[PDB]
């Protein structure tokens, strides 16, 4: 399970491609990850297609094959943590976003 | 005519039956009847593609 | 308004069990279309699978490979909990162990999404 | 199989053996009953679930009218004509998919004796499985069954088939 | 030696399907009734006839249709026949 | 109206042929969706099946494991009758024998239903 | 061919279940064939789900895997016969019944 | 395969292999994934495609009228009896291709194992192969992924077939 | 097969043999007829077969008016949505059906050669039988017109595999 | 690719027919084609059942299993030609028909 | 209107080299529905196929078994020329060769019909 960034300082309203390349390619089961540093990790988009509850609107996903990106619309001060992504049993090894 | 059975159907030509569920006999019904087509006859396949011999 | 509360000491001693209590508030265990996960995160490999546990008509357990022969699961109906015991603890597994609930399934199959997370933190000697 | 059997009368899939005790006929009597239960099923639906209606408006008429006789006679015309293509449509429908599991249900009665003869027989292309064995009528009538044991016959069957 | 067949008939009607058109099948049932009793039997509904009189002139009071007084029914039939004698 | 009459003698000397003849009167045998079986019953084994012979474009024969080497039934269009004959008897075949109309079909499948019986005794010394 | 009754003795106007266990699992090849002393056999009910000609309504069967119930809804007087039961080319033992 | 498993909540298609270190069951993601696109994309045609009329005829009424009214309550329930069975034919059309499609794609997955395991294992009937070669949990792995390769197993397992 | 031919234009099967003498393409001709018998026979039935209609209802209209317009405006939207989902329904059902059974010919034709090559070829799993026996060109095309015999090459090919 | 006629010399207006026996059995690949002494040739009927373009309304063929017949309504002083029988790469000796 | 005027010498001396233009106008070589055979005529062997070519996305060729290692096939798409070029030629070889056009197509594929042929003679010492 590989992601292409590792960590990266965008401006605040940038829009920002994550890409998590997979071995597997199956769609309906991978998710996506966001984890503040000392806070319980949530889900913003389930089977990389639909967002899940509480999440804003500017979050979006793409499927296509073995490679699913999370994009981003607009970056915002309160979004710096740590991206987490996760196919059915392994997770990335992170995607840490600063504005 | 006046008759006695034991049917749902009636039709201007008569009594049918209504255990098939497509007739043509005519368009006018009353009571539990089978819908009205045009075909003549509808077979509907209970077996296996027939090879001879 | 679904509430997970996990308790358990983060002070173990080395090459000995391991007691974690995943007290559940608002939901109950008994859940046909909800499984429950295990994991646990270290800041040397990140997030892992460790296993789950749900119950369709009797109790069931999965574990991931390794640490398939030292990880046992116990769940509890009286009052809604689920026990994670550890057997073995070595000093390498100084890390945080959070406990989460699986169930976001689609046409009734758990895709392995997680849910309703909780905090807990673990050290030993 | 290039073509059936004219004289088999008691069900659709069976088997023709034949050996040095002479030559006989045997109907299947499982899969030729699986395939009467999905053709009784789709009967089920059809015979017997009609609908009622009591009160209707005038469908032949006697005086020549205006607008409103024109009307009755497109509003009958277009049920008449619908009901006619959901007719063929659901006949049609129901045939192709009743030839297709009768089909199939052939190639899998021959799938099932090639499985249980994993390492006794093979196809001969000709839908038959040409077997020199000491295999009687009662050794074929445990194939037909399901308690035919391949253990007992592996090695006196794999030592005859590099003979022959 | 253990061959497959599958049962035949010497004449077997034709059905229609979706790829083909005139396919060749063993056994075939008639979906379509074409047939009439001939007679418009009462048993389950009340039928009341008709006897040279439709139902306007039994509503007004016909004297040719006078048994039709304070009767009811399920299914009213009208003969071909009818006629009516009184004041136009 | 279908009726079935059997003729034939009921005492034959053992360790030789026999003599069946169905008589059939209200019904042809040259019938497409029928069959013809013969039954025999006893106090001793009871109802058992012997064989059949139908009709698809010729006279087609059937008989059972037990006694398929003796049986040969030999049908006649000349004046609607069934002759059964049985060779090398035996006198455990003391018992009776039915000839009886099969062809009780569901989509043109003869399902093995008898109807249409007949009466007929058998005792050989 | 296993019947679960062989002779019993039941009084008039009772219900009676008559189990005809079979080896091959199928309904529509079985029948029921009822045989009174001194005469030939009759067919009453065929594929274990409709009844024959000239049988009375108060005869009824069922079909449940491989054991197949032939039941009567009321016991006659002239009802006492041996009932047979056949899958394809074997009949059972026989059944006494008995008023 | 007589009967599935009560406890698998994964997949719709798995393994439970069994080996001298203990039984493991791991779910299939490939095969089910592609029941879900086929399942999934069935339920697009149908949801969300809905067509609006804003104005139509009095379909109601309180009054009691003659040729007009009859023909108003004939017209719509014309249209409700052809649009009941059009949902009927639709939902039954469309059970059925799902369970058929489903059924395939349960022996495609049975097809794959045999196809990579050529000449190392045979069919049983239950669906258990019963393999005592030397192939351990990441062996069965290699399976799963379509990483195995039988040219390593080929002359070890060929002499073990005949040893057992 | 993981993906077709871009150089096949006499036929939707065919056959890409190499071997020491080269490497030649030829195109099935029996599965290819097949297919289009079954897609030609589904144009039958919707080609040229209409009804005709002389006199209707007017479905256009000028002056606007009470009751009377509105129902013959509601009769002709009636038949409209309704002939237009029959279409859609009738076109993506026969589209269904004909890939399917496209899909299943070529499995079939795949399975015909692995039948004919009952004891001297086996599957590799892209569909390329990789033969290294003295199975020449007019070899090849001994299989494709259903004449290969296996019996001159079965002892010829069980010691080839073996060595190889 | 065998032809059962050769030669032959039919009268102004004669029906004949035309068999072109071949070994695989396919309708839609074979055609027809007729030649004139000195011109190119050209195409009658194709796929045996439907005629081309410049063909009059008295060339009519069948398909039946492996055999294809070729069949003139009405012979004309004008079409005094060798045909051709071609199922998918091979072609037929010839077929001399005269006046 | 479709119009093919093959040109090309008629007169080669025997063991060497063959060209044969087939000029087309009317019509261009890219088509996706159409290829474009070659057929020769002999007054003893009669019609036979020796090619075809077409252009689907790329080039293609094809070559009958007999002259397979003899024959190449160039097409050209600057001034709507095919060329046939014939290697070693032999003095069997003297006989008419046609540059025809195929692709009278059902559902897209090539059913092998020949359309708007030419003329061309050729004979060898
Ligand atoms: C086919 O598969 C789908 C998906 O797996 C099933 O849909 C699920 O169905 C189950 C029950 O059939 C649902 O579970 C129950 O949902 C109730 C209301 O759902 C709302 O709330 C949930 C969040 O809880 C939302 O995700 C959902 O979208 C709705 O907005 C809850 O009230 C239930 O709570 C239970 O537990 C509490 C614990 O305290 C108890 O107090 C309650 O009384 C109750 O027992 C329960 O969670 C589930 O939400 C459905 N999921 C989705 C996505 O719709 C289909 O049912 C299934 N079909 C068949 C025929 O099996
Ligand atoms: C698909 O399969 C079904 C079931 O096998 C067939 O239905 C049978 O069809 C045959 C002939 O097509 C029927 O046989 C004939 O029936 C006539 C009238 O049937 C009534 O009477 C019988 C009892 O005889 C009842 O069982 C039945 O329900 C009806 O009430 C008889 O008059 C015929 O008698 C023949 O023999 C006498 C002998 O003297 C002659 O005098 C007559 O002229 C005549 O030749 C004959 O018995 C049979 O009854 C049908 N069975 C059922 C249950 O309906 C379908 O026909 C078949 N479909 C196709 C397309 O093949
Ligand atoms: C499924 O398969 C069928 C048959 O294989 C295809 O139908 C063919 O479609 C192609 C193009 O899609 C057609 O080719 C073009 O036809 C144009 C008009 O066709 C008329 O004329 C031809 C004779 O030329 C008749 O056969 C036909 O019946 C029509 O009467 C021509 O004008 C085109 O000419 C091209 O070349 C000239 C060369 O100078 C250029 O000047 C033109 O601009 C043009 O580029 C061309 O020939 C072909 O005719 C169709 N065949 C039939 C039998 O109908 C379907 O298209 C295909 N479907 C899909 C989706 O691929
Ligand atoms: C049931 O009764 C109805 C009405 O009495 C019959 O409908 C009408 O039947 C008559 C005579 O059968 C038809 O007249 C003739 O029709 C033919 C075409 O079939 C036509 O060519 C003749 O010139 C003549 O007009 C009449 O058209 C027909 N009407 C309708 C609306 O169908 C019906 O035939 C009877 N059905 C049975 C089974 O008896
Ligand atoms: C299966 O059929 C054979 C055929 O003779 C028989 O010997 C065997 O007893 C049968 N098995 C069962 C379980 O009926
Ligand atoms: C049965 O089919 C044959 C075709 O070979 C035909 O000659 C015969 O007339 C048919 N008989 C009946 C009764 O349809
Ligand atoms: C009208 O019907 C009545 C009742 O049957 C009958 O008496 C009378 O004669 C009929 N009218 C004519 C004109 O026949
Ligand atoms: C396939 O699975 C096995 C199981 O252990 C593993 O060893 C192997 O690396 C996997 N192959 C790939 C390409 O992921
Ligand atoms: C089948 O094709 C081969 C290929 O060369 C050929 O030799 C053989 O004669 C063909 N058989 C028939 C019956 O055409």
């Amino acid at each position: 399970m590989t992601q292409s960034p590792s960590s990266l300082s965008a401006s605040v309203g940038d829009r920002v491609t994550i890409t998590c390349r997979t071995s597997q390619s199956l769609s309906s089961y991978t998710h996506w990850y966001q984890q503040k540093p000392g806070k319980a990790p949530k889900l913003l988009i389930y089977a990389a297609s639909s967002r899940g509850s509480g999440v804003p609107s500017r979050f979006s996903g793409s499927g296509s094959g073995t490679d699913f990106t999370l994009t981003i619309s607009s970056l915002q001060p309160e979004d710096f943590a740590t991206y987490y992504c996760q196919q059915s049993r392994t997770f990335g090894q992170g995607t840490k976003v600063e504005i | 005519p006046i008759g006695k059975c034991n049917s749902e159907c009636i039709t201007p030509n008569g009594s049918i039956p209504n255990d098939k569920p497509f007739q043509n006999v005519n368009r006018i019904t009353y009571g539990a009847c089978p819908r009205y087509v045009k075909q003549s006859t509808l077979k509907l396949a209970t077996g296996m593609r027939n090879v001879p011999e | 308004q679904i509430q997970l509360q996990q308790s358990g000491p983060g002070l173990v001693k080395p090459s000995q069990t391991l007691s974690l209590t995943c007290s559940i508030s608002g939901d109950t265990v008994t859940n046909n279309y909800a499984a429950w996960d295990w994991i646990r995160q270290s800041p040397t490999r990140g997030l892992e699978w460790l296993g789950r546990t749900f119950y369709r008509s009797k109790w069931y357990k999965e574990y991931a490979l390794s640490v398939k022969s030292r990880l046992t699961i116990s769940p509890d109906t009286s009052k809604n909990q689920i026990s994670l015991q550890l057997s073995s603890v070595t000093p390498e597994d100084t890390a945080v162990y959070y406990c989460a609930r699986a169930g976001i399934t689609i046409f009734g199959l758990i895709t392995g999404g997680l849910d309703y997370w909780g905090q807990g933190s673990l050290v030993t000697v | 199989i290039e073509n059936g059997w004219e004289g088999m009368v008691d069900g659709w899939y069976g088997f023709r053996h034949q050996n040095s005790e002479g030559r006989g006929q045997a109907a299947d009597l499982k899969s030729t009953q699986a395939a009467i239960d999905q053709i009784n099923g789709k009967l089920n639906r059809l015979i017997g679930k009609t609908n009622e209606k009591f009160h209707q408006i005038e469908k032949e008429f006697s005086e020549v009218e205006g607008r409103i006789q024109d009307l009755e006679k497109y509003v009958e015309d277009t049920k008449i004509d619908l009901w006619s293509y959901n007719a063929e449509l659901l006949v049609a429908l129901e045939n192709q998919h009743t030839i297709d599991l009768t089909d199939s249900e052939m190639n899998k009665l021959f799938e099932k004796t090639k499985k249980q003869l994993r390492e006794n027989a093979e196809d001969m292309g000709n839908g038959c499985f040409k077997i020199y064995h000491k295999c009687d009528n009662a050794c074929i009538g445990s194939i037909r069954n399901g308690t035919y044991d391949h253990d007992v016959y592996r090695d006196e069957a794999l030592n005859n088939r590099f003979q022959i | 030696t253990l061959c497959l067949g599958h049962h035949a008939v010497p004449n077997g009607t034709i059905v229609k399907t979706i790829t083909n058109d005139q396919i060749e099948v063993t056994n075939a049932t008639e979906l379509v009734q074409n047939s009439s009793i001939g007679e418009i039997c009462d048993s389950p509904h009340q039928i009341l006839d008709g006897e040279n009189c439709t139902l306007i002139d039994a509503l007004l009071g016909d004297p040719q249709c006078d048994g039709f007084q304070n009767k009811k029914w399920d299914l009213f039939v009208e003969r071909s026949k009818a006629y009516s004698n009184c004041y136009p």
